[PDB]
């Protein structure tokens, strides 16, 4: 069983990955 | 400027809707954008590589997280043959009550999708036993994706952009790839197997907290250092092992028994670690080849320039191939896609032939889906390799650099090659269609004894030479007291012979005349797809109908209706034509595999052996018979869990059908229709105040061919996948 | 021609002096393959500097809990020896503050390092400036050389401590 | 600021992003949501009307019944959700309606965003219905929401009951 | 309690996110020099 | 860069195709080719005359000597190259 | 706008100019053939790309060549 704190930690890591993905996409830019 | 195709001034000034379509469609064509240099192109490709790698690892982390969170891995470990693996939970506000009760399956109480990708068996073999392990793997891959995204951002920075000389360093890159990325990774996987996966198979629990103090072997680095490497092979797992527990287990970490584990019907885990160790050593030695910074090693230019046969047999040899490959990214990419397509077709053959994951070859649905998956991907990569070779010929091939080269001679005798591919394809098609129609008419007229049934003696001879002993050929491995049968008789032979001579494995399936006919059909498909692709690649630079085809580029609509008519004359149109043939031959391969395994799994191989020799047998015994659980997913009396597969079956039918729109009807009809609609909108009250910014026009000719082809392919995939999943699920055999 | 560290090897062409600690020690030629990419040695010097600073703080932190004692506050029931095994008994209601403080500090330092600006002396974060006023370039160079020497010594030291306490019971001359 | 103005010119033109308008609106929303949190505390205190033990059947709510893990959505969550949906409908009518009596959600045609800055926003001498004092109140409300969320997450208690520690006998 | 996350994230992501992306993409398409 | 290794206009490759062994005379190449072939065939014959076993009979000296059979191919090719070059 | 080029294999037989529906081509004096004229394309911005000139050329592998390029409101033939 995966606890709620673990899921929220994974969500925080995914949010940081999203911000870095936006940074990379805007570094290639349009 | 501020317009959307900032990379194409030509597209930004287009006043029509063609600008948006062509800006989306040409976004990744980094060679043709405005003001692009080579160095900037290589740097952008490096950053895109990093982003794509991060996407891959994010996808894998998502699979791990969903199986950990909404899966039944705990229940599936305790009973793998009877518990259905779970992909993820379903959230749908469109469901009715009976759909909620119908999709509530497995041990869970919520609507749910049953996983058909085989990720449960793969993780179960490599030591995963709890949901916490899957969650920690998901976290690790999330952090890895984050790191890769930051690296991709970092290497576009002004002080971290690598130069053009760094990218064209072939010797250093190949040395590091061949040593590190292959051998060191294989060595690390062998280490993981021996430290975690093999002890988990024997009941031991090895994790990050106790792996550094638990010896994988009872001695530990003493047989390795002393040289008594055979001590690691003694006491293997007996043939009563029971996977995951300790009864009948052994203390061996590197063996080569060969064959299958008797309970899991998969290869021994100690064979796999030994295999990985051998591949690791071989790849490190192979990466110790090219000269980088220390004098020893080869120069790739000298090897290519030296390989000229003595008296003009291959022209100037391979002189100038080093300069063409390094300066053309289309040739490198084409070689990479060709090799990867061969590789994924090889994994498709070997994962059903020699399963390595425990308790597969009994699910049958993952077994069908993985094979069809990898075969379709193999066809795609194979078509793409030839497409990029055509692109390389169009805009990367230098005739003066390749004077009398081994590559220019290919263009010198291209007519012979295309004509002989034409002869082979016509011969194969004529003969296999004639044999199939003959068998059709003979069976239809009540006389099945008049069929032309050729026994496939060459492949049966190969099976006998590998050890199969029912054909009675009595050669090599099938015959004892032979040099091949004696030399390996005490390393890997007994396991191989007890695995190849049983009727429960997919090792070297018994083949008859239907196998002969369908193999000839497969050869027909391969030769015709090769015909179209090779003809497009070789005539990409010009032909008699258009001697200046290189001036117009790789993809262009036509050359007008003059001099007879020039429909579909570019090499892109050759790709577009060969896509259909690839889909056809992959469908043939997957139909053959699926029907043969459907008859073998049910213990009714005689049905295939009797009905595969004529086309109506296929039509009425595979397609018509096995569609009954699929099309009955929902009906007038209710629905069950295969209603989604029935809906997707009709969905793929409709997409495949609406491809025929764009493939058969061409621009003019639609342009006049659009003009009438433009008048309608401009001349109606109330609604003429709403004005478009981009003038609506019909789709361009190449765009229409692409859209129809994409429709054809998506409908093809989405009508074959529900059948190959639901028919196997609807029979359980 | 030849390096001042390895006398029988050629001098690294990237290490042409004019930098603290440049004794020409680069047998692999890492700095050779950095500048032919068009880069410089600012980032790798910054990495070495904070690697060494964390190494010094680490050398004090391995020895301090057992040689002297623990914090007077509660929850300090973590093992005095085995700091590498004392990582896992830290309560999360202190790891949160530790992670937040390091996160904001490294965010500010990331804004400093990755910016673009050419006036940034490598390592000059501005945290330490209370003792370098009124000094010649020789004094500042000597002070930075002492910092770099302590950096490399502390990194070798912490590698020794971690490889000793994991295999052997503890450090020999000071513990047990 | 100018970093985000250069990074997102289309987004910073209309006042979106880290601007004073956004932070004032978020402070106002935090104030009203603090009032809503207190009102829901009173709702669990008195038991005015909603009961959170019964379920939402399919036959009266469609696919917005059983949704998560085949788990029932309760009448209390449904009632609070309906109230929030009505607040959001009033919100959409105010955001996309005539700009009467109100500071706009976005910036109009070529108008500069205001700047009461921040720091400490002097409370003395700015009493009454002043933008600086309302600004301070919304800033404190947002920090109170952050502190309550963190305290509830750490303590493992209910968000509505982690503030019941700091009241004593109040409402519920 | 992790039984709320599907019903929260799936509508938010699947409906709200691509609608805003379609509007933003259309606006970025039709802006000119 | 590299060296001009192309020999398409000559009947034999130049001596520089041998790399580090570009100065070894042809007689040494041929004698070592014969010796390496004989030793390698003997070593691989010690794997079929005696049944190679799982660890008991592996004899890594015979494994290292088994690599002389592909090495013997390169030595007799290099013997021909040096002979046509006059070395 | 498409780009139209005329090569020196012209014979000045004028069929491309007559076949042009957009008044793109015209005849200019020349001395490289018996007719004393070569085709020219001074109004390539009015080119639509229908390649009626290339159908009308009698020379082996046509001397007047139209390369499809950028699309405008004239080269698309849009009345709206
Ligand atoms: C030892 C050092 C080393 C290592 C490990 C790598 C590693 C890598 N480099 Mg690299 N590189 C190096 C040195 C190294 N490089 C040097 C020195 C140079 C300069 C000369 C370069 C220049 C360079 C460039 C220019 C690029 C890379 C790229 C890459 C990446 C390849 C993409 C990928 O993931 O394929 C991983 C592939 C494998 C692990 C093997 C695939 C092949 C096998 C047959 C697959 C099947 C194996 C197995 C059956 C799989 C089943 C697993 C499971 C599902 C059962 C990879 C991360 C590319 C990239 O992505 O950039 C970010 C790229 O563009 N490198
Ligand atoms: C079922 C549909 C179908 C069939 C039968 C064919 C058949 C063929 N295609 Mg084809 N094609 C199709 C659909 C089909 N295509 C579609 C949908 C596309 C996508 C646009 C293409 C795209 C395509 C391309 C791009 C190419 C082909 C080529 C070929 C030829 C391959 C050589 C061959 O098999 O010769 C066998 C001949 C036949 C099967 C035709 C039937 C002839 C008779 C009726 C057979 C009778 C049997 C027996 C001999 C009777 C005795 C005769 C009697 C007088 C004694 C062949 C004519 C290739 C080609 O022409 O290369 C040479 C090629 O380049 N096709
Ligand atoms: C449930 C809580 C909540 C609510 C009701 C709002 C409501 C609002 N936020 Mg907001 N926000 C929140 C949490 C919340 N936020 C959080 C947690 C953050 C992260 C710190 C932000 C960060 C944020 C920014 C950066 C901006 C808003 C903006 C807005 C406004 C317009 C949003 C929009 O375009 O719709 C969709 C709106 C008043 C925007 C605004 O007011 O611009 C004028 C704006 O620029 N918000
Ligand atoms: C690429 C991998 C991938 C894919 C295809 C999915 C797919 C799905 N997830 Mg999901 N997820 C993933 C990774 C992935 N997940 C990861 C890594 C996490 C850990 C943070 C989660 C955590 C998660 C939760 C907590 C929930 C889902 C849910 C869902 C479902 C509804 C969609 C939704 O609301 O997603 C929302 C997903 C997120 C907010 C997390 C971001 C997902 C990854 C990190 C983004 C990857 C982008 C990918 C590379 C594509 C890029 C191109 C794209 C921009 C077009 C859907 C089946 C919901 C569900 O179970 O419904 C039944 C749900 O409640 N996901
Ligand atoms: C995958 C995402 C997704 C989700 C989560 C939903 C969700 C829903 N759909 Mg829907 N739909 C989708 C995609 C989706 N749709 C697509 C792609 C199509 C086209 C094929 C449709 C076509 C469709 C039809 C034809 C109908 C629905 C209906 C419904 C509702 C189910 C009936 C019910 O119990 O509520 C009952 C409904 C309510 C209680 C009203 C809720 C109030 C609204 C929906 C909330 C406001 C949302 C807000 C405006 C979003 C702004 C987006 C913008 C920022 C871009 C539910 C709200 C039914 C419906 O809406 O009932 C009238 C219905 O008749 N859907
Ligand atoms: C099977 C193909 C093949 C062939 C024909 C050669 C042939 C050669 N190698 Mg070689 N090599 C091979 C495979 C091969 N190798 C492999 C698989 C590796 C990886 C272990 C190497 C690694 C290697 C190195 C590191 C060096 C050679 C060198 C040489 C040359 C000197 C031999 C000599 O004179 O010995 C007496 C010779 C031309 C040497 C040379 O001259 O470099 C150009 C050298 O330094 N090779
Ligand atoms: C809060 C401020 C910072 C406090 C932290 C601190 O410490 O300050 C930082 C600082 C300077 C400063 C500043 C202040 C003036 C202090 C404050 C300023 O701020 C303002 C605004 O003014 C900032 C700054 C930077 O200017 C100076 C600190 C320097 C420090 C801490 C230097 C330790 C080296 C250790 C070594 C070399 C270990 C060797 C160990 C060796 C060589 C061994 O062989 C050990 C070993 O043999 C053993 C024993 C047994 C064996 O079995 C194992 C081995 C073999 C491994
Ligand atoms: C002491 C012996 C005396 C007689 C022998 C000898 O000296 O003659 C030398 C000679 C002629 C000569 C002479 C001159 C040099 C011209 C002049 C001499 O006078 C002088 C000194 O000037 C006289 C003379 C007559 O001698 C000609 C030599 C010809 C020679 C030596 C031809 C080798 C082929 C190798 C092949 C095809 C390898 C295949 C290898 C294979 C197929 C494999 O590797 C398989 C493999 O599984 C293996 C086995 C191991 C695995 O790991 C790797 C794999 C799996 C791949
Ligand atoms: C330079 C060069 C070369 C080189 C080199 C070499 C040798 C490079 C080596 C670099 C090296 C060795 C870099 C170490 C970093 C380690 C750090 C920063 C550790 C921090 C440690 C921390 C932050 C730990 C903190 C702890 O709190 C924890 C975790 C638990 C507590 O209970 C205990 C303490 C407080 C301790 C070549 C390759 C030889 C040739 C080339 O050509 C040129
Ligand atoms: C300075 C700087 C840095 C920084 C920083 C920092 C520390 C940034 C911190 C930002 C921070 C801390 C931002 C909090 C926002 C809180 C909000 C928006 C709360 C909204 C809450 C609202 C709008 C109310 C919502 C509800 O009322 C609703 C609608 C209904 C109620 O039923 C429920 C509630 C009451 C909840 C770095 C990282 C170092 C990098 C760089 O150097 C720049
Ligand atoms: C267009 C082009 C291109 C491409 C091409 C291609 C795509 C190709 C392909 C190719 C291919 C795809 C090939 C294949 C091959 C294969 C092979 C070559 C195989 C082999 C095998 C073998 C050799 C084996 C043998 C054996 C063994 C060992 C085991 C046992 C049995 C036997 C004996 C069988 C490029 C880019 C280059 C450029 C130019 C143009
Ligand atoms: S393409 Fe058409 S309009 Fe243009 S020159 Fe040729 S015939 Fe005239």
């Amino acid at each position: 069983m995966i606890t709620d704190s673990q899921i929220f930690f994974a969500l925080c890591i995914a949010l940081t990955a999203a911000v870095l993905a936006i940074g990379l996409g805007r570094q290639l830019y349009v | 400027a501020t317009k959307f195709p900032k990379f194409s001034q030509a597209l930004a000034q287009d006043p029509a809707t063609r600008r948006i379509w062509y800006g989306i469609a040409t976004a990744h064509d980094l060679e043709s954008h405005d003001g692009m240099t080579e160095e900037n192109l290589y740097q952008k490709i490096f950053a895109s590589h990093f982003g794509h790698l991060a996407i891959i690892f994010l996808w894998t982390s998502g699979n791990l997280f969903h199986v950990a969170w909404q899966g039944n891995f705990q229940q599936w470990v305790l009973n793998p043959l009877k518990v259905k693996p779970i992909a993820h939970a379903i959230w749908d506000p469109h469901f009715g009550q009976s759909a909620i009760k119908a999709f509530t399956r497995g041990g869970v109480s919520y609507p749910v999708n049953i996983a058909t990708s085989g990720v449960y068996h793969w993780w179960y073999t490599v030591g995963m036993r709890t949901n916490e392990d899957l969650y920690f793997g998901a976290l690790g891959l999330l952090v890895l994706s984050t790191t890769l995204l930051f690296a991709g951002w970092l290497h576009l920075q002004p002080k971290f952009r690598p130069g053009i000389a760094w990218f064209k360093n072939n010797e250093s890159r190949l040395n590091h790839h061949l040593s590190g990325l292959f051998g060191v990774s294989s060595l690390a996987w062998s280490g993981h197997l021996i430290h975690v996966a093999i002890p988990e198979s024997r009941g031991q629990h090895i994790r990050w907290n106790n792996f550094t103090s638990t010896l994988p072997h009872p001695e530990g680095l003493t047989p390795f250092f002393t040289g008594n490497w055979g001590l690691y092979a003694e006491n293997p797992d007996t043939a009563q092992h029971i996977f995951g527990t300790s009864e009948g287990a052994g203390t061996a970490i590197l063996t080569f028994l060969g064959g299958f584990h008797p309970q899991t019907q998969s290869m021994w885990l100690t064979d796999i670690a030994h295999h990985h160790l051998a591949i690791a050593v071989v790849f490190i030695f192979a990466g110790h080849m090219y000269r980088t910074n220390w004098g020893i090693g080869h120069s790739m230019k000298e090897i290519l320039d030296a390989h000229v046969p003595p008296k003009g047999r291959l022209g100037a040899g391979h002189r100038g191939l080093f300069e063409t490959i390094t300066d053309s990214l289309h040739m490198q990419l084409g070689l990479a896609l060709a090799s990867l397509g061969v590789a994924t077709s090889l994994v498709a053959q070997h994962m059903y032939a020699l399963p390595s994951y425990a308790f597969m070859a009994k699910d049958y649905v993952t077994q069908a889906a993985l094979y069809t998956h990898h075969q379709y991907i193999a066809g795609f990569l194979m078509v793409g390799a030839f497409a990029h070779g055509a692109i390389f010929f169009v805009r990367d091939y230098d005739p003066e650099v390749n004077k009398d080269n081994v590559l220019a001679r290919m263009l010198q005798h291209k007519e012979a090659i295309i004509s002989h591919l034409s002869w082979v394809s016509l011969f194969l098609g004529f003969h296999t269609l004639g044999l199939y129609i003959h068998n059709d008419v003979c069976v239809a007229f009540g006389t099945p004894e008049k069929q032309i049934l050729f026994e496939p003696v060459f492949a049966q001879f190969i099976q006998a030479a590998s050890g199969k002993a029912l054909y009675g050929f009595d050669v090599l491995l099938s015959s004892s007291t032979s040099a091949a049968s004696v030399a390996s008789s005490k390393i890997w032979l007994p396991g191989w012979m007890e695995a190849i001579n049983s009727g429960k494995n997919s090792l070297f399936l018994t083949i008859g005349p239907g196998d002969f006919l369908v193999h000839h059909a497969i050869a027909l498909g391969l030769h015709t797809t090769t015909l179209i692709l090779v003809k497009g690649a070789l005539d990409a630079r010009g032909s008699k109908l258009m001697p200046d085809k290189k001036d117009f580029g790789y993809s262009f609509p036509c050359d007008g209706p003059g001099r007879g008519g020039t429909c579909d004359i570019s090499a892109w149109d050759a790709f577009y034509l060969a896509m259909f043939w690839m889909l056809n031959t992959i469908s043939w391969v997957t139909f053959y595999w699926h029907w043969k395994h459907l008859t073998v799994w049910g213990g009714n191989a005689a049905a295939f052996n009797e009905s595969s020799t004529y086309i109506m047998g296929w039509l009425r015994d595979y397609l018509w018979l096995n569609s009954s659980p699929l099309i009955n997913g929902y009906n007038a009396f209710g629905m069950n869990a295969q209603a989604v597969w029935a809906w997707m079956f009709l969905f793929g039918h409709l997409i495949w059908a609406t491809g025929f729109m764009f493939l058969i009807s061409w621009r003019g009809y639609w342009q006049e229709l659009i003009e009438t609609l433009v008048w309608a909108h401009e001349r109606t009250p109330i609604a003429n105040l709403v004005k478009w910014r981009d003038k609506p026009v019909a789709l361009s000719i190449v765009q229409a061919r692409l859209v129809g082809l994409a429709h054809f392919t998506v409908g093809f995939i989405f009508t074959f996948a529900p059948f190959v999943i639901a028919s196997t699920t609807g029979k359980f055999a | 021609e030849r390096s001042a560290s390895i006398p029988f090897l050629k001098k690294p062409p990237a290490l042409d002096g004019s930098m603290v600690g440049d004794v020409g020690f680069d047998p692999l030629g890492i700095s050779t393959t950095i500048i032919e990419l068009g880069g410089d040695l600012r980032y790798v010097r910054e990495a070495e500097l904070m690697h060494g600073r964390q190494a010094m703080l680490a050398t004090v932190g391995f020895v301090f809990p057992k040689l002297f004692g623990k914090l007077p506050v509660d929850w300090a029931k973590d093992i005095s020896l085995n700091p590498l095994e004392a990582q896992y008994q830290i309560p999360p209601v202190a790891l949160g503050q530790i992670a937040i403080s390091i996160a904001i500090a490294e965010g500010l330092r990331s804004r400093i390092v990755f910016s673009n600006d050419p006036d940034y002396v490598v390592g000059d974060h501005g945290f330490g400036a209370g003792m370098l006023k009124g000094k010649s370039e020789a004094q500042v160079k000597d002070m930075k050389m002492k910092e770099l020497a302590h950096c490399r010594l502390a990194m070798v030291a912490i590698t020794g401590m971690f490889f000793q306490t994991a295999i052997t019971g503890s450090l020999y001359p000071l513990v047990d | 600021m100018s970093q985000f103005a250069a990074d997102y010119p289309w987004l910073a033109k209309y006042g979106f992003g880290p601007t004073v308008k956004a932070e004032r609106w978020n402070g106002r929303h935090a104030m009203f949501g603090w009032l809503a949190i207190l009102g829901t505390g009173v709702a669990k205190s008195h038991g005015w009307l909603p009961s959170g033990d019964v379920a939402l059947t399919y036959n009266e709510w469609g696919g917005l019944a059983q949704q998560g893990f085949n788990t029932y959505i309760t009448n209390e969550r449904a009632i609070i959700m309906i109230a929030h949906v009505h607040a959001l409908a009033v919100s959409a009518a105010a955001a996309f309606g005539p700009q009467v009596l109100g500071d706009s959600l976005t910036l109009l045609d070529g108008e500069k965003d205001e700047d009461p800055y921040g720091l400490f926003v002097p409370l003395k001498g700015t009493f009454g219905l002043t933008p600086a004092a309302e600004m301070a109140n919304g800033r404190m409300a947002m920090m109170g929401i952050i502190a309550v969320v963190l305290t509830s997450a750490i303590s493992g208690k209910d968000i509505l009951e982690v503030v019941d520690i700091g009241t004593g006998g109040n409402l519920l | 309690s992790a039984s709320f996350l599907p019903s929260i994230l799936t509508p938010v992501v699947t409906l709200v996110f691509p609608g805003l992306m379609f509007a933003l993409f259309f606006v970025l398409i039709e802006q000119e020099e | 860069e590299a060296a001009d290794t192309w020999w398409g206009d000559k009947d034999y490759p130049p001596s520089i195709v041998l790399g580090i062994g570009k100065d070894v005379p042809s007689s040494i190449f041929g004698v070592t080719s014969g010796l390496a072939f004989a030793i390698g065939v003997y070593c691989v014959a010690q794997s079929n005359l005696v049944n190679i076993l799982s660890g008991s009979t592996v004899n890594g000296f015979y494994v290292a000597g088994a690599l002389l059979v592909p090495y013997s191919w390169g030595l007799h090719v290099a013997a021909w190259i040096q002979k046509q070059n006059g070395k | 706008s498409h780009s139209v080029r005329v090569y020196d294999t012209c014979i000045g037989c004028t069929q491309c100019v007559r076949a042009c529906p957009c008044d793109v081509l015209e005849m200019v004096p020349w001395d490289g053939c018996k007719a004393g004229q070569i085709a020219s394309a001074p109004r390539a911005e009015d080119c639509i790309g229908c390649k009626r000139c290339e159908t009308a050329c009698p020379t082996d592998f046509l001397s007047v060549r139209v390369y499809l390029g950028s699309e405008t409101t004239r080269s698309l033939g849009l009345t709206y």
